[PDB]
């Protein structure tokens, strides 16, 4: 719970590290996900990183490569682009969901019950 | 061909092991399905895995059931196998990503895995059992060999389709996406071409009919018998020499002979969940012991994963060795396995296996340094001696034990036997489920527990098998 965001501006075809702390209730127990707002659009979906790490899955766009890690002590998560381009000049938003059972898809917003705010990456 | 060995059997293995590999080629995608198609969590994932399976080896009872009591069976593997290919076809057919979507999907995805589930349920004891009544009563010796076979082809398939799977997942793009249609249809296709060879062989068979509600006058007469005794203020003769003798003014004898071999094998296979639980407790562990040894090897750099290949094919190699060869050495000195011999030395191998575990784990754990290398770093062997031992006491177990559920089962009801086998199975696998998530302990006390559990279940099963008395 409380979760937040850490990240600026990057060259046309460089790289970021956006972070994600967890400043409450234990990492172990989260699932998360990075989204992206993309000035006059919709929030797309980015990454998502099980409880554990064990599982990482990636939009299909996943511009360049993205990879997702996530350390539980320290409660701190990374998202870590590579191949950026002038597009995904967006806003990016960590969501938490607490474990649980539950049908819905863990590539949608409604999964995810905690949004924290986010950064302003521009390219 | 020449003889004692019918035709029929012919189409009894061949369509077991299109059938394991279909299964075993449908589990292996199973997870990623839910965890890259369906994207659920992966709590949610693991949990409809697990009931999957739970269900999957709970179904022989109903199986059973539906077999002796009633229709027969070669009619409950037939209606039962197309409710397992309707099931795969459902499950194919929720994969498309064409028709529906996020709502579809689920929907035909559980119902076309209760309906895998409820069909393997019902070919798992039937079809041993079916092959079983091909012999003779008279030819003992050559069920056993059968029943070897039957085996060797489980096996054989879990082995292929081991090596086959990641073929189909690997790369395909079905419509714009991941190709899951394809990695269920092709199991689908095996299931179906396993009932048709089972089919063919229709005119070969030796359907034997039911013998009537087995199940409900075995449930009836137990029923009496524990009623009978109630004698709270009085009694003279509630039932003597037996908790059945005076279950007798109803039921008659023959009923009451059926239902005691019943009883007594129950009582005999009720350590076996605790043994299966413990020996179950080897394809996680030993990866953990794995990663932590080199496996360049010199030639082939050997995953620690891929080790898990080594139990399945080594399992092709022991079951001909032995009966072919061990157990033929053991008849020429007056040496009687009696079947019940074979089990308990099996548990002896497999408590051996996990006892050498341990002393594996402690010498790698005693390491020291002379990038670093450290000098005494155990290559992937010295894995060979537990995963063999384990081995022999697998085969040794559980080929025994098919042939002595099926031997020691009255005729009314021999494919309820075979049910309490696997439902041992079944129970045995709830208990991992249980105590896996209680792990606090190090992994060389972990082994060495293991094994002296092992043991005392030996101990115990010994001690119930030499009391117990033999059908005649
Ligand atoms: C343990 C079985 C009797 S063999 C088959 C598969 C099952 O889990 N296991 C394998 O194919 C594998 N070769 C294996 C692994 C560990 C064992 O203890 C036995 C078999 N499943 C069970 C069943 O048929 O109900």
């Amino acid at each position: 719970q409380l979760v937040e965001s850490g990240g600026g501006l990057v060259q046309p075809g460089g790289s970021l590290r956006l972070l994600c702390v967890a400043s409450g209730r234990p990492f172990n127990d989260y699932d998360m996900g990075w989204f992206r707002q993309a000035p006059g659009k919709e929030r797309e979906f980015v990454a998502s990183i099980s409880w554990s790490g064990r599982v990482t899955d990636y939009s299909d766009s996943m511009k360049g490569r993205c990879t997702v890690s996530r350390d539980n002590a320290k409660g701190t998560m990374f998202l870590q682009m590579s191949n950026l381009v002038p597009r995904d000049t967006a806003v990016y938003y960590c969501a938490a969901a607490r474990r649980r059972w539950t049908f819905k898809a863990t590539n949608t917003e409604e999964f995810y019950e905690t949004w924290g705010q986010g950064t302003q990456v521009t390219v | 061909f020449g003889s004692s060995y019918p035709v029929s059997i012919a189409f009894i293995v061949v369509n077991e092991f299109c059938e394991r590999f279909s299964y075993y080629g449908m589990k292996a995608v199973l997870t990623l399905y839910f965890l890259y198609f369906l994207h659920w969590n992966e709590d949610t994932s693991t949990s409809v895995y697990h009931a999957f399976s739970s269900l999957c080896y709970f179904t022989p009872i109903l199986g059973a059931a539906i077999a002796d009591s009633w229709l027969g069976k070669f009619k409950t593997i037939i209606y039962l196998s197309l409710v397992y290919v309707l099931g795969h076809v459902f499950k194919s057919l929720g994969a498309i990503p064409i028709l529906g979507g996020k709502m579809l999907h689920t929907i035909l995805s559980l119902v076309g895995l209760s309906l895998i589930a409820l069909g393997t349920g019902g070919i798992k004891p039937c079809v041993a059992a079916f092959g079983g009544d091909q012999f003779e009563e008279e030819h003992a010796e050559a069920r056993t060999r059968y029943f070897s076979v039957f085996y060797l082809a489980i096996n054989a398939g879990s082995l292929i389709s081991t090596f086959i799977t990641p073929m189909l997942r690997g790369d395909v793009k079905c419509f714009g996406q991941d190709c899951y249609a394809l990695a269920f249809g092709v199991p689908g296709l095996l299931m179906v071409l396993a009932l048709v060879v089972f089919a063919m062989g229709s005119k070969m068979y030796r359907k034997p009919p039911p013998e009537g509600n087995i199940v409900a006058q075995v449930i009836k007469c137990i029923w009496f018998a524990l009623c009978n005794r109630f004698r709270n203020r009085s009694g003279d003769l509630p039932k003597r020499q037996h908790w059945l003798d005076w279950a007798a003014e109803k039921y008659p004898k023959h009923l009451i002979a059926d239902v005691k071999a019943l009883t007594r094998v129950l009582f005999l296979y009720i350590p076996l969940p605790m043994f299966w639980a413990l020996l179950d407790q080897q394809g996680s562990r030993w990866t953990l012991q794995a990663n932590k040894m080199n496996g360049d090897l010199g030639f082939f750099v050997l995953q620690p994963d891929q080790m898990q290949v080594l139990n399945p094919f080594l399992v092709l190699i022991f079951i001909p060795l032995f009966d072919l060869v061990i157990y033929r050495l053991i008849s020429k000195c007056r040496i009687n396995f009696s079947s019940l011999r074979k089990m308990a030395v099996g548990m002896i191998l497999a408590c051996l296996a996990f006892a050498v575990a341990a002393l594996v784990e402690t010498k790698i754990n005693g390491m020291i340094h002379p990038e670093d290398i450290p000098v005494n770093k155990l290559s992937i062997a010295w894995q060979l001696p537990q995963y063999v031992l384990v081995t022999a006491a697998e085969v040794m177990f559980s080929v025994t034990g098919l042939e002595f559920s099926y031997s020691q089962a009255p005729s009314s009801m021999k494919s309820v036997l075979q049910a309490a086998w696997l439902l041992t199975v079944a129970v045995g696998n709830i208990i991992v489920l249980v105590v896996a998530q209680f792990s606090g302990l190090a992994q060389w006390a972990e082994f060495v527990l293991f094994s002296c559990l092992l043991l005392v279940v030996c101990l115990i099963f010994s001690v119930m098998a030499y009391y117990y008395v033999p059908l005649k």
